[PDB]
């Protein structure tokens, strides 16, 4: 149930399969495109300990990622690594392909405690962690992030 | 169609990606002679026209629930065919009579 | 200020059907989503559907899922319910309604603006 | 989900004060809001999620709880504060409450 | 066109299912307000409609030998893209040429 | 060289894969469908002896693995645990994304040593062991299976 | 219009492949009586036929830049899908729009 | 941007993407082939000193492999096992699904000892290292390669 | 009762085809597979080819391979040889035979049930 | 697969047994069919999978082996038993024997 | 032996267009790459533009992106070149030579055959 | 890439040996090429890859060098042999040298 948007004379419109006018032009695959967008751009707060309150620990559901291919320049990053009060680790080693975010200006890492509940952090509104070209669900040991989310677009003819 | 009702909204893109370069001159195309991982991006910069932007921006705020219910039903670890298979609906529908 | 006019109730027959419209003024009606409310005579109150901005989500409660139906149309600002297969318990007082949107279509409804309702009574 | 109040009915003279109580079937975090209607008019909002009070609505009304009790509170009864009382959920499909009406001795 | 040849062929289909869901309303479509992983199938429940179920139970009797030689001839590990693969000759016998 | 079946009022017909006879509309990618079916179903002895003698171990081959959409609801399933005399255990742990089969209402468990010949166990008539929405070819230790094959339709709506 | 530009080239073409096989008989389909790892290949010999080989080979040396580019510029560690992409666009080029 | 010849009347012809030519015919899925060359069928030495020379380390760039189809038989193939002057081993483990060249007669096997400045070892001249039905970028340890290049035909 | 009836057999010159039926009533004819067999005079039984019970599968004789053709119809209930390019070795008597279904599409015949048979000679 | 059977021919009385024996070039597990044909009619089954009596044969009849050793046996001969008997096999493209007769003495 | 000839050069005004053909005869035209390099008067060497043997690669200057042209034609071993927008700094000799295929599509030349070269004049 | 070749004028008598130097501001293994031009003539080639002659010119002339430093000479002038020298690099894209002429005393 993915909706898309079509851009035209500089005017955007969601559009849905049976509302495909014959104007419509697709002649190649480079057409389609994928662009992942910042929250820090709608006026949300970056300060650490107000951004820190909207992840949640669970155990019981399985992750997933999709991928990207643009981006946009970030002005905060962030970069956890977190341990239980006996000296466990709270958080999974990344797999193989995962690096961090490529263009930000600054990067707050922050080492400590808590009382890590479940198994995955999740993000309490719905929205995305942001890797090097990879949007997941769950947060990564040791690797810089952003948080956003993906939209899917038809480019002009 | 789409009208923005964010508090505020950045009205300045700036942007970066990869490309493909097409065409390359000297010993750049060998994977022993070529850059390094950070160094293969190109970048950009766009204004706010007719507030596409914001736009953008409420498009992507609407498209994250049904993003995550698509994904709910899944059992791969990684998807690469979203495309794909919006291009092989998107020939199918028309192609019947 | 925020005005919302609600038109189409009155009297009809049993096993018919009826049109609703809810008309507002004072801003942007593209960005946010409706909602539908109902309260029958010394009774309490009750939720019906609801509605997106893009129209893409569309919801129903289940007393009343596959009679009623739900439009909205955001040029000329108005939203529409459309009801078949009238029965004894839909006589009530009817509302439009607005929520401030802490979800991604409308899954988390907080009413903060009503209208004045409308009355829909079937009998002989 | 099931709603209860309690007290149903009340009758109050000026100066005293008002609390009253909203209960529910789940654990529901704090996804409440509470509502007020005078007879012959619609409904108004006040306090949402649970604590944060709307704009325009004197400070004189105030709730709070969490979990599964909830409990509302008036300080100083006013002439015009004579009207219903209700609550509404919405950590699943909406349901409102059963009301309260208060009155004059 | 088929012809059931099994001793016993049970004529009541009792089955289970994902689904898409479409839209969801209140808080759960949220990974953290969510069901667990036991929690996210639809059931139902069929009879036997004349030549249906049982003409059923032999179509897949016979497919697997075509199937297990197709899997010996290729290197991935797993396979998702059989019936996209099957729509895009579908799409090209007809359209071509 | 997989075939598929067609479903109008005449049932199960399978006409051939070119898919001709103008009257046949496909209009989207939902109505391609797999569906598993079990072999308890068709009056196969289903005592735990009586299943035992379809599995054999071998050598030299390796295994590969499909998915799921639909199943349906089992009566019996198997959970194994096998054990070589000196100690060493027989089978493969399962991959990340294996999970046992959802809905059936008996589960044999068995433990027990035996002599391990082969590396893989296969069955001896060419069908698939059924997991989570996965068929495979091979037994994974210690995850709840079933026995049965797998049919791809297109449906009539 | 390749024109072999090489020292040499080898007018003789060995093979080896691994084909489908259509169907089967005897018990040679079930993986438990089938043959090894080694054991699956179909060889063969062609004849230079108007140069046909040094072509093939000047055509695989003017791919590899353009293939090693491409390759650069993706984030999978497994490629399957180049020529079922190649398929699409075709089809998209001529009947589309 | 990756070109495809297509072959017609024992004629290879390499056709242009911008130009649209009615003549093709693609009727199914199986008349796209990709064959996988030898480059000692071009005159290359094949003397074991004198193709060590062409392979080099470096680090800072990931490997990439895709897949094959065809093949050729083979005349000599490398099997490489070489190690740090303290012992540690200077190739990465085969991952799962990666097997040796199945059809060659001889093969060179070369142990010793090396400076490995590098991570992973690139041919200097961009041509690929061929396994069973994967075309890899860097080399495995312990596994038979040959060394060739690819390319895609419509049949 | 199961019954099987051959006929096309004949005489024929050198370099000529011919057609063979195979006709049964009985059972369903629908979910099995037919195979043939042939005996020339004084010698012993050879297997030649058989079909599977949708169409899908078909099988030849390495001695055969490229002449002949094996086809069957269910609404008829008939079985079908086409031989063509006869030799002087293709003399002999044809049995139609049926076999229990243990595989999955009559790769391993277990023939329980046969025909009678009919003769073809091939000479000057 | 070549096929070989031992003794060739053979002629006995009535009440004496017989023994056949079916050789193979390789291994075949269990996969051997026997059959008898009067002469003037079409073949007809007996034992299956190597063991397996049909429906309708009289018990009589028996055979047994396995791997590259197959033996069919009577136990009590007939007057109307005299017939000539074959070996088949499925492993791979199927091939039956060359033939082994009973007579009279 | 091997013959390379130019020609096309002269006099042009300001703002105008040229094109330029070289022309090979005595060897295998197809199986290899060629490049374009000018000469000032009297000063050093500068590269301008490259071409591969199937015209699947091109190669521009800084200096004269987005204003020439190249291209090659293999039936009748023609090299051609077409420059627009002409200014003062175009006055010049120019060279079409050959080089050895050491990298894939032609991007590491090494000149080994050069021809005569060609004059170029514009002003008023 | 930018080059740096000294001296750009220089005069000896015949039966000198004369030696050139070519330099760069970058690190470029050795894919450096040499070049002669008589004026009034298209250029001719001369040494590749810093150390591999040409087919057919004099043993007389020699070059050597790696990374930055790159050194050609002649043993022996001739009276052909006054000329214009030129060095060119391609690990990147192309570019020349300045000039280097000969002279006689």
């Amino acid at each position: 149930s993915i909706p898309l948007g079509v851009i035209h004379n500089s005017t955007l419109q969601v559009s849905d399969v049976d509302k495909l006018v014959c104007r419509d032009k697709l002649s190649s695959t480079n057409q389609l495109r994928s662009v992942g967008l910042n929250l820090e751009g709608n006026g949300v707060a970056t300060d650490v300990p107000s951004v820190t309150k909207r992840w949640g620990f669970r155990s019981g559901v399985p992750p997933k990622v999709v991928n990207y291919e643009a981006g946009e320049w970030a002005e905060n990053c962030y970069n956890l690594e977190i341990k239980k009060p006996d000296g466990s680790e709270c958080l999974p080693a990344a797999p193989d392909g995962i690096r961090g975010f490529p263009r930000c200006r600054y990067v707050h890492k922050v080492s400590g405690t808590g009382p890590c509940a479940g198994d995955f952090a999740f993000h309490k509104e719905g929205a995305f962690f942001l890797y090097d070209r990879l949007a997941s669900t769950v947060i990564y040991r040791g690797t810089t992030f952003a948080e956003g989310v993906v939209a899917f677009l038809i480019l002009a003819a | 169609v789409i009208v923005n009702a964010q508090p505020k909204c950045n009205p300045n893109l700036h942007y970066w990606t990869t490309q493909d370069e097409g065409a390359a001159i000297g010993l750049a195309w060998i994977p022993y002679f070529g850059p390094a991982a950070e160094g293969i991006y190109t970048e950009g910069l766009m204004h706010n026209q007719d507030g596409l932007i914001c736009g953008l921006r409420q498009l992507a705020n609407e498209t994250t629930q049904a993003l995550q219910l698509f994904l709910r039903a899944t059992t791969e670890l990684r998807t690469f065919s979203i495309l794909n298979r919006k291009a092989i609906d998107f020939l199918l529908q028309r192609w019947a009579a | 200020e925020v005005q919302l006019v609600e038109s189409g109730g009155g009297l009809v027959k049993r096993g018919g059907s009826l049109r609703l419209s809810c008309v507002v003024s004072g801003y942007t009606f593209g960005g946010y989503s409706m909602h539908w409310v109902r309260q029958a005579p010394g009774k309490g109150l009750e939720w019906v559907s609801g509605i997106s901005s893009s129209s893409y989500y569309k919801y129903y409660a289940d007393s009343v899922k596959g009679r009623f139906t739900i439009s909205r149309d955001n040029a000329k600002n108005s939203l529409y319910l459309q009801m078949n297969s009238l029965r004894a318990e839909d006589t009530a007082v009817y509302y439009c309604a607005r929520d401030m949107g802490y979800c991604s279509g409308g899954s988390c409804p907080n009413f903060d603006f009503w209208g004045q309702g409308t009355t829909v009574t079937v009998s002989s | 989900i099931q709603m209860t109040q309690s007290p149903s009915s009340l009758s109050a003279s000026v100066g005293d004060r008002v609390t009253i109580t909203c209960r529910t079937s789940q654990s529901i975090s704090n996804y409440l809001n509470w509502y007020q209607q005078i007879p012959g008019k619609a409904p108004k909002l006040l306090i949402s999620t649970a604590s944060n009070l709307h704009s325009g609505v004197s400070s004189r009304f105030s709730g709070s709880g969490s979990g599964t009790h909830f409990t509302l509170t008036i300080s100083s009864l006013q002439p015009e504060d004579f009207a219903t009382y209700y609550c509404q959920q919405s950590y699943s499909t909406p349901s409102f409450g059963q009301g309260t009406k208060v009155e004059i001795k």
